[PDB]
């Protein structure tokens, strides 16, 4: 994107493997002042955007 | 102390919290932990 008019990817009824995201590349910032983003496999989430 | 090298993009990844290839598989500190994490130039003297 460019950042002017920035979209929300809104993710629909599915299942996000978040260890699949993960076994693609290594990631550079992963800083989540939030929900841990270790355990992210065990609790479920309403809508991500 | 243990001998030990990694990237310059994970040298600041050197806190317990960042969980993946460099915790997960490499080497995990515990959260009830004391120490201290030192650090100098080693690119141009070790580099291929």
């Amino acid at each position: 994107a460019s950042v002017y008019a920035w979209n929300r990817k809104r993710i629909s009824n599915c299942v996000a493997d978040y260890s699949v995201l993960y076994n693609f590349a290594p990631f550079f910032a992963f800083k989540c002042y939030g929900v841990s983003p270790t355990k992210l496999n065990d609790l479920c989430f309403t809508n991500v955007y | 102390a243990d001998s030990f090298v990694i990237r310059g993009n994970e040298v600041s990844q050197i806190a317990p919290g960042q969980t993946g290839n460099i915790a997960d598989y490499n080497y995990k500190l515990p959260d009830d932990f004391t120490g201290c994490v030192i650090a100098w130039n080693s690119n141009k003297l070790d580099s291929k």
